[PDB]
């Protein structure tokens, strides 16, 4: 689960954080654990003040979390950071990472999807797929 | 009523009405969810 | 003379440079003795 | 959504993965090289269509493609 | 989902004004669109076809109603060569009264338009002497657009909706339109022209009035039946003959006279009767070849797969191509688009050389107008035909279905075709510019006798064997002894060498240096625009670049940074690059044909001469020096009636350097900016009680490339438009 | 009409005079901004591939580079594309203003 | 010399063609 | 019908409606319709120019002997070497 | 044959046209003193003029109706030196440049610094084949006929068709 009621880094405002879409579509939040308190560049632009211990942040896209992600691991090595996303009913997604692994890291239990079983030249012509639904690369 | 009345009555309907009608349908049209 | 020298003056632009300024000056010093050839004289 | 599909070429190198800014691939245990791993494209619905991926891939040609298609405001990367 | 467009459910489902835009721009492009079969395309194109016959004649409707009713035709008719044709008249509540009164000096009492269409020519020429005459044929042709709409609606109706088989008819279809459409409408048409045409030239009333009644030759069709048809010869029109009257009338219907009608500068018109009458004949009879009911006649099928040369060097020849061009549309749009493009040019050149139309050589603003007209279109149909040359490619080309077929070993050695169409680009580019830059530096330094100007002699040598005694080569029709001049003396040849020979038309001009350089200018242009087509067309489906570019279609944006960087490497981009080729190249050949005739109109050939040869003589006696009546349309002192073409001139310029904005700026700039536009409108008070229902996204990539096209092509047509048309105003 | 084409009358008729370095150099200037417009309205794809049918006939006859031919980046071609426009563009209005003065002043 | 009446049958005329249009129109 | 062929000749089933006819007929004939049709262009146009009032009707059928005497001899060879 | 030309001595344009430069060149002269830098400059100028004109009326080049001479280049020999001749001589040298390239090209493939020597020049082995340059005609037909001058298609790359 989440936790709504986690505390957030210290920041004085910005115009780059998020509008109506975030409200009445859908919202990330990232969560995440500092050992101390520490200055981080926001993805929208500003530095912020990290408390230690728990982090919480929301933004308006997934990739803005997954920046402030990789900016956690690369320039702070913090890599305990949760990203959500979460709906304006109050339904909340857990995304990353989605199996408690790093994608990056192979492990078991996880499917391959959208593998073909063939190399790329050898896809049918476009000419072939005329009047149906199938795609080439199908 | 005569002709040369003609430009003068319908240049503006062409102009200023037909146009705006049609944006006004085609804006309608475009937004519809169904 | 010093071989890191020669080496440098066998780059792709100093090469170039002096090549095409020895040619450019052959047409220039041709057209200054034999002015206005519009064709073979024969 | 963007269509990203993976090709049995795929060397197991991760390079597409950790390219990816939106986390739409993984790593899943595989047979076919030597690495005993396979790129998967599982969360395509957050794929922004950035052809990071395919950039990072090393095989000729591609083992990773991504067709871009119909367009979402994840897609199209909208923060309004 | 946002129902628009209902063709296309992945555009629906788009939440930006993007939905919107591409909507609009793949409408007619049918084969895309959700579950369509290929029996309902055919049905649905055949009814669009319809609808664009409809509008073919609407538009000339208007054009005939317009004229009769605020023309001046009836007056024009008496003196065509000072009298200015109304196109229409203006009403406008912005104009002024200095205005009003630049626009009313065409004879009658309200601000009109000129006309340079040259259709009180064209009407003039086929008969028409009267506003009622005009009314009558605006009604017909009312009557047959309600028609074609009629029958476009008629077959989408279940128990009318023709069959595929039907579509596909090609030895049915190829039978009718040649001997019917084409061969029949000639045949009617050297009827009109010999009932009606001709006596009208001859000052004799013919109408649907009288027409039962009046035979277009005295002796009727007995020489017809007898075979007696040398006496439809006798008795021409003499070159006294005034048009329009009897003094001079002839009693000729058929003739083969050759050249000009003295007075109207045109071909005779029982020379076009014949002509008409005797291609009517061929066309009728070509429409007999192809097998259709009754066994006699050939398979367009068995003929294809036959013709490969046993030597094998076609390969398998012409297998496979039946089936490959008859499932594919693109590959027919293609022929059909390229030979219209060929034919309208052919129209270009042959209309101002050897005019039809009464008095329409004298009207110098209406044949620059007609020629840089049929060019410019000829120019479009051209880069079409290549477009969907590329689009059958990726869409229909079957590789199987074609192996070793003269179509698929062009593919083979696409390296060869575009390698060396590179080359000959390359070689025509370094050598006429060099020499063009040669003659402005040598000229610029004061001195034209350094200059290297080339005699285009081919070209002179091929004047001298039509008859044209100038250049003194004495070949064929130049010379008396020749077997060539001898077998035409008693027919067409006295008329023609007569035009050939005067100096005072455009039939077969005068040539020099200036005249070789800007054909191999020309030359440049052809070849380099067919490079970026050819290379568009054959890379369609892929390259080393993209080895599965047929995957992605034929328009995409690109295929990202990697690889080195892939933008514009769709066939589309092809078609984009090629555009700018194409204007270019008419540009080139507009300039020339323009300049060539100012000077020859104006009397002083040898400015053309003197100045072409290098490039500030174009820049200066050209464009600089027959700017300037254009540019006074309006100025501080008042108006006349150039004002509006000025006014679009400048507009010209102004369409042209927006379409730069949307060429040289790519969307990521605009994307970001827009994205403070949006945060700014919610943040603002009052104003933010307002919603979009699209979301506001810059354009596409490939939306930003077609809207600076088309504000570049745009721009340049309003551009040259004006200027041409009020040069030759402004002088003459 | 009172600016452009009333001033460029000096530089326009130029030729055969000691300014005739103007009217060429005014042309010449017309000419690189034209070029420009080759490297800013189009994309590297393009002529990535145009390379390679040319790299073909190279191969054919053995005389291929090492150094293997590349369009250039997509960054080069802004670059090289605003350069030439700034220059021609800049060039012209030097070699117009300078006929003009020298004539009039 | 084209009188008032004839321009008026243009227009009647020209409903055929209109009417005919939007029939065409919807049924594409 | 396949009228696609392979090697040096076709196969007779591309003269159509002439497939079994003999390839001394089509010889001779071809020879025939070259000589006949060269005279009619001949006394026509050649000898003496054309006149409006010296139109042959035999002589304008007779010129088509020229082009058809072309197609006669590629179906001659067609059926010489076809062994017909 | 050419009846809209005609010889540039016996042309009265082409004539006129020394009248009128000189005539321009001699006012200039006027403004300058006999013996300055300036007077001499311009007197080097009317002799270079009058040298250039003399030396086309003697020529045989023929004149337009403009005053100008006019070159022709459809092969006939009375013409050969106004494009014939001039083009074997791009030919011979063009033909030169391109085969002692191609030669060099070849010699560093079959070397470790076939990349280096590139943008490096071995000047030695450059000059070795610029001088040999002389009869690349010759050289080019023997390697065309032993069959060393093409790869076959068979060996060079090529794109998905
Ligand atoms: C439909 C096409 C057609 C064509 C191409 C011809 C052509 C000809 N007709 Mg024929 N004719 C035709 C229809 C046609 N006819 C019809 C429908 C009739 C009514 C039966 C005739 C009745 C007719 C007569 C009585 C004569 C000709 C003759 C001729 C020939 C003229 C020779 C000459 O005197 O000079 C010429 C070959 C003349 C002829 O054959 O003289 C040698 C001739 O005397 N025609
Ligand atoms: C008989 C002629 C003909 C026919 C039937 C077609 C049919 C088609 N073309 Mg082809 N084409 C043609 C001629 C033709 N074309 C010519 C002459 C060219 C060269 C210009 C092309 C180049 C071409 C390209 C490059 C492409 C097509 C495509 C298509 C397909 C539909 C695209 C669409 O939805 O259009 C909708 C078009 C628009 C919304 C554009 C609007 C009109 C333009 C921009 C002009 C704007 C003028 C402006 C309003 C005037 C300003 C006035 C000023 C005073 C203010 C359709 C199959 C496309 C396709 O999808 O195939 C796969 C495609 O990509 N065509
Ligand atoms: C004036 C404008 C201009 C010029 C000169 C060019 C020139 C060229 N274009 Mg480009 N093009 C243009 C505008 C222009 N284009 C525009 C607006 C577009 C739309 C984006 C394109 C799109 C385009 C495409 C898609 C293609 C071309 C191709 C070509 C080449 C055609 C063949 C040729 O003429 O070779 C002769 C070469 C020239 C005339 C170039 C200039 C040579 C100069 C003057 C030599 C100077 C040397 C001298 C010593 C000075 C050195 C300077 C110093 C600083 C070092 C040529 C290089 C085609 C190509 O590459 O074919 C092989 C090709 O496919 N063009
Ligand atoms: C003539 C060429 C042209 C024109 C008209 C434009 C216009 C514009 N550019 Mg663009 N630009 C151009 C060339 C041009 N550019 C080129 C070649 C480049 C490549 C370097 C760019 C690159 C570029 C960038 C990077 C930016 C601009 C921006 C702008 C906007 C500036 C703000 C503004 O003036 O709004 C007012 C609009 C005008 C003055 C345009 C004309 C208005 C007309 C005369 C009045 C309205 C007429 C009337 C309502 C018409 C109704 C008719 C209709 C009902 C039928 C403006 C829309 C900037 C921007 O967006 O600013 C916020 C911006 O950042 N341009
Ligand atoms: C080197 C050139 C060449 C060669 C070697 C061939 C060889 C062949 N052609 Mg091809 N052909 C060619 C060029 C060539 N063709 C060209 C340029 C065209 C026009 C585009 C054609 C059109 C064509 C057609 C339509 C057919 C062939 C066929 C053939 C094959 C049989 C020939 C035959 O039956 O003769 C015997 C032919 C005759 C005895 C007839 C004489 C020729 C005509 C009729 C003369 C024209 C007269 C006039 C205009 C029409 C009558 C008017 C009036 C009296 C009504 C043979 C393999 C046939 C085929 O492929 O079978 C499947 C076939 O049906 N050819
Ligand atoms: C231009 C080249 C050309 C060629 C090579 C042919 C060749 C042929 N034609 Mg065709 N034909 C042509 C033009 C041509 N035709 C034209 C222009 C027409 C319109 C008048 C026709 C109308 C025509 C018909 C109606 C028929 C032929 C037939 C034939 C075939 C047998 C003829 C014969 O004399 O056998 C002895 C032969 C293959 C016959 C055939 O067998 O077709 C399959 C046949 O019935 N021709
Ligand atoms: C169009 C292509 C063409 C080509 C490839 C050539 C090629 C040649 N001509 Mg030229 N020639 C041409 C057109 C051409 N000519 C034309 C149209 C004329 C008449 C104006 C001439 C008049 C001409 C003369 C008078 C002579 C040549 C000669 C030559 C040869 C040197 C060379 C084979 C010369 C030669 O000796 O031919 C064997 C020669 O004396 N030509
Ligand atoms: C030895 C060098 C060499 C040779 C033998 C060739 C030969 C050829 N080139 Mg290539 N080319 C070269 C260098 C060379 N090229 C270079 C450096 C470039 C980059 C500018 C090109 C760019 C190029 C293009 C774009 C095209 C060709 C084409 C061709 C073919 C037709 C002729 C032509 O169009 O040339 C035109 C080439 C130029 C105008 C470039 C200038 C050539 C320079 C001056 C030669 C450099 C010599 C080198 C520095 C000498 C060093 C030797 C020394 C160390 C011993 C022909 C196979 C064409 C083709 O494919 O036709 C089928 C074609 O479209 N070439
Ligand atoms: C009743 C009456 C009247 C009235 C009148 C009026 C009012 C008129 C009007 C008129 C009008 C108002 C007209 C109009 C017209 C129009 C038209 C004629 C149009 C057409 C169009 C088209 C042709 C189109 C097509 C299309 C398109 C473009 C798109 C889609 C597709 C299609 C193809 C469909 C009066 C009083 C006289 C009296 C008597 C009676
Ligand atoms: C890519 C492609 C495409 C397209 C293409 C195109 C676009 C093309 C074009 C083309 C063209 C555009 C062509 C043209 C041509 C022409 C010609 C071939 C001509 C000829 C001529 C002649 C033969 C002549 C003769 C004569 C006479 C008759 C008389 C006088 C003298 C003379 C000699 C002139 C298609 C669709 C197919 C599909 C596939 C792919
Ligand atoms: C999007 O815009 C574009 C590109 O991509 C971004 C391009 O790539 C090109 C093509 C231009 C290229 C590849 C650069 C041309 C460079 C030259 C002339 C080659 C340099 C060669 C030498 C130094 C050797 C010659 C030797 C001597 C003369 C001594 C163009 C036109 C373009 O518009």
């Amino acid at each position: 689960t989440l936790n709504l009621k986690m505390p957030s880094p210290s920041f004085g405002g910005s115009t780059g954080g998020w509008l109506r879409s975030a409200e009445n579509e859908e919202k990330y939040a990232i969560t995440w654990i500092s050992k101390n308190e520490e200055v981080f560049e926001m993805p929208t632009a500003g530095a912020a003040l990290m408390r230690s211990g728990e982090n919480l942040l929301y933004f308006a896209r997934k990739e803005q979390c997954l920046s402030l992600g990789t900016q956690l691991k690369t320039q702070f090595k913090i890599d305990n950071y949760k990203i959500y996303r979460v709906f304006p009913n109050g339904e909340i997604q857990y995304l990353h990472p989605k199996d408690g692994v790093f994608p990056e890291k192979v492990n078991e239990g996880r499917k391959a999807i959208n593998t073909l079983t063939r190399s790329i030249g050898k896809n049918p012509d476009p000419v072939v797929v005329k009047f149906i639904n199938k795609q080439t690369f199908e | 009523m005569t002709a040369s009345y003609l430009p003068s009555i319908l240049v503006p309907i062409i102009g200023l009405v037909f146009p705006f009608i049609s944006m006004a349908l085609f804006f309608i049209y475009v937004e519809q969810e169904e | 003379m010093n071989k890191d020298l020669l080496k440098y003056l066998s780059t792709a632009p100093v090469l170039g440079v002096i090549w095409i300024a020895i040619t450019a000056a052959i047409i220039v010093e041709f057209n200054r003795l034999y002015p206005d050839a519009l064709f073979f004289p024969l | 959504a963007h269509n990203v599909k993976i090709y049995d070429t795929c060397i197991g190198c991760t390079q597409c993965v950790r390219a990816c800014p939106c986390d739409v691939l993984e790593m899943v245990p595989w047979d076919g090289c030597k690495a005993l791993q396979i790129a998967s494209a599982p969360r395509t619905e957050d794929c922004v269509g950035c052809k990071r991926c395919e950039t990072a891939c090393p095989t000729d040609f591609l083992s990773i493609r991504v067709y871009l298609g119909a367009e979402t405001s994840r897609s199209m990367g909208l923060a309004y | 989902v946002t129902k628009f467009p209902k063709f296309s459910q992945a555009l629906a489902q788009d939440p930006t004004t993007r939905r919107i835009w591409y909507g609009i721009a793949t409408a007619h492009d049918f084969e895309s669109h959700d579950n369509i079969t290929e029996e309902n395309l055919y049905q649905r194109i055949f009814a669009s076809h319809f609808g664009h016959l409809a509008i073919i004649f609407l538009w000339t409707s208007g054009n005939l109603f317009h004229v009769a009713w605020q023309g001046n035709f009836e007056k024009w008719i008496l003196n065509p060569t000072k009298i200015k044709p109304i196109a229409h008249a203006i009403w406008d509540p912005h104009f002024g009264q200095a205005a009003l009164k630049a626009f009313s000096q065409t004879g009658v009492d309200y601000p009109t338009n000129i006309s340079y269409s040259g259709l009180y020519h064209w009407w003039y020429t086929i008969g028409i002497r009267t506003n009622n005459d005009l009314y009558l044929g605006a009604l017909f042709l009312l009557v047959i657009s309600g028609l074609f709409l009629f029958a476009g609606w008629l077959h989408l109706q279940p128990k009318f909706k023709p069959s595929l088989a039907w579509f596909k008819n090609n030895e049915s279809r190829l039978n009718h339109h040649l001997a019917g459409l084409f061969g029949v409408s000639s045949l009617a048409w050297a009827g009109h022209l010999v009932h009606v045409a001709i006596p009208e030239a001859r000052g004799q009333h013919v109408g649907w009035d009288n027409f039962l009644s009046t035979k277009p030759h005295p002796a009727g069709l007995e020489p017809f039946f007898k075979g007696q048809w040398s006496v439809y010869a006798d008795g021409p029109d003499s070159m006294n003959h005034v048009f329009n009257t009897s003094e001079g009338a002839g009693k000729a219907i058929l003739t083969f006279l050759g050249g000009f009608h003295p007075q109207t500068k045109s071909l005779w018109l029982t020379d076009i009767a014949h002509h008409h009458l005797a291609i009517a004949v061929i066309f009728i009879i070509a429409g007999h070849m192809y097998r259709t009911n009754w066994s006699i006649g050939h398979s367009l099928k068995e003929i294809l797969d036959a013709h490969r040369a046993p030597g094998g060097r076609l390969g398998d020849g012409h297998k496979g191509l039946f089936e490959t061009i008859n499932n594919s549309l693109h590959f027919q749009l293609g022929l059909a688009l390229a030979s219209l493009g060929v034919i309208t040019s052919l129209v270009a050149q042959h209309m101002y050389a050897m005019p039809s139309y009464v008095f329409i050589a004298n009207d110098f603003t209406t044949q620059a107008a007609l020629y840089t007209h049929h060019q410019y279109i000829a120019g479009f149909l051209m880069v079409g035909a290549f477009a969907h040359g590329a689009i059958f490619f990726i869409r229909d080309y079957n590789p199987e279905q074609n192996k070793n077929n003269v179509l698929a070993r062009m593919l083979e050695h696409k390296e060869a075709i575009i390698s060396h169409l590179s080359w000959v680009s390359l070689f025509l580019g370094f050598h006429t510019l060099g020499i063009y830059v040669h003659n402005d530096v040598v000229v610029a330094f004061g001195s034209p006798e350094k200059q290297i100007l080339i005699e285009p002699v081919f070209a002179q040598w091929i004047q001298a064997a039509s008859g044209k005694a100038l250049y003194g080569f004495n070949i064929l029709l130049s010379s008396s002894d020749s077997v060539a001049t001898r077998a035409g003396e008693s027919l067409w040849l006295p008329g023609w060498l007569k035009g050939v020979n005067d100096t005072n038309n455009s039939l077969f001009l005068d040539i020099g240096p200036g005249d070789f350089l800007v054909h191999h200018a020309i030359a440049l242009g052809l070849h380099t625009t067919t490079l970026i087509l050819v290379k568009g067309a054959l890379d369609a489906r892929g390259s080393k670049l993209m080895p599965d570019k047929k995957d992605f279609g034929y328009s995409f944006p690109c295929d990202g940074p990697g690889r080195g960087g892939t933008c514009d490497i769709s066939a589309w981009d092809a078609f984009y690059l090629a555009m700018f080729w194409m204007l270019n190249t008419l540009g080139w050949l507009t300039f020339y044909w323009h300049w060539k005739h100012l000077t020859l109109w104006g009397g002083n050939v040898n400015q053309f001469n003197e100045s072409s040869t290098y490039l500030m003589g174009w820049f200066r006696d050209y464009l600089w020096l027959n700017s300037s009546p254009l540019i006074n349309g309006y100025n501080p002192y008042g108006v006349n009636n150039l004002s509006v073409w000025a006014w679009m001139f400048l507009f010209g310029h102004l369409v042209w350097a927006t379409g730069f904005m949307f060429l040289i700026s790519w969307r990521g700039y605009w994307q970001e900016l827009i994205e403070t536009l949006a945060w700014a409108h919610e943040r603002t008070p009052l104003a933010n009680l307002i919603k979009w229902k699209d979301k506001p996204v810059a354009l596409s990539i490939v939306q930003a490339r077609l809207v600076g096209l088309a504000h570049f092509a745009v721009g340049y047509i309003l551009t040259y438009a004006p200027f041409v048309i009020a040069s030759t105003v402004g002088k003459f | 009409r009172d600016f452009l084409w009333a001033q460029a009358s000096q530089v326009i008729q130029s030729y055969g005079s000691s300014s005739s370095a103007y009217g060429l150099m005014f042309l010449g200037a017309h000419f690189v901004w034209a070029f420009s417009l080759m490297f800013l309205f189009s994309g590297r794809g393009y002529w990535q591939e145009l390379i390679e049918s040319i790299v073909w006939a190279h191969n054919k006859l053995k005389v291929a580079p090492s150094i293997q031919p590349r369009a250039l980046s997509i960054t080069q071609g802004r670059a090289v594309g605003v350069a030439h426009y700034l220059l021609g563009g800049i060039a012209t209005t030097w070699a117009f203003f300078l006929a003009r003065i020298i004539a009039i002043g | 010399m084209i009188n008032d009446s004839q321009i008026f049958i243009a227009l009647i005329l020209s409903l055929v063609p209109a009417v005919l249009a939007l029939k065409l129109a919807r049924e594409l | 019908k396949d009228t696609f062929w392979t090697g040096k000749v076709p196969p007779s089933t591309v003269l159509g409606i002439g497939e079994k006819v003999p390839s001394a007929a089509y010889i001779i004939s071809s020879v025939v319709c070259l000589l006949v049709g060269s005279y009619c262009v001949y006394e026509s146009n050649l000898l003496s120019p054309l006149t409006v009032t010296t139109i042959n009707p035999l002589y304008v059928l007779g010129s088509l002997l020229v082009p058809y005497s072309w197609g006669l001899h590629v179906a001659g060879w067609i059926q010489l070497k076809n062994g017909k | 044959e050419f009846n809209n030309l005609i010889p540039c001595k016996e042309s009265k344009i082409f004539n006129k046209r020394l009248e009128s430069t000189i005539k321009k060149l001699e006012n200039k002269l006027s403004k300058y003193e006999v013996g300055s830098s300036s007077y001499l400059a311009i007197k080097n100028t009317i002799n270079k003029t009058n040298n250039r004109f003399h030396k086309y009326m003697e020529s045989g080049v023929l004149c337009g109706k403009d005053g100008l001479p006019h070159l022709i280049a459809d092969g006939r020999w009375s013409h050969a030196g106004e494009f014939v001749i001039p083009s074997l001589l791009f030919i011979y040298i063009s033909g030169w440049i391109g085969w002692v390239g191609r030669g060099y090209l070849s010699a560093i493939k079959n070397t470790n610094k076939a990349i280096e020597n590139e943008i490096i020049i071995d000047v030695p082995l450059a000059l070795k084949f610029m001088s040999s340059g002389f009869i690349w005609p010759l050289s080019a037909l023997r390697e065309y006929t032993k069959g060393d001058l093409l790869m076959k298609d068979s060996e060079v790359t090529i794109s998905p068709r």
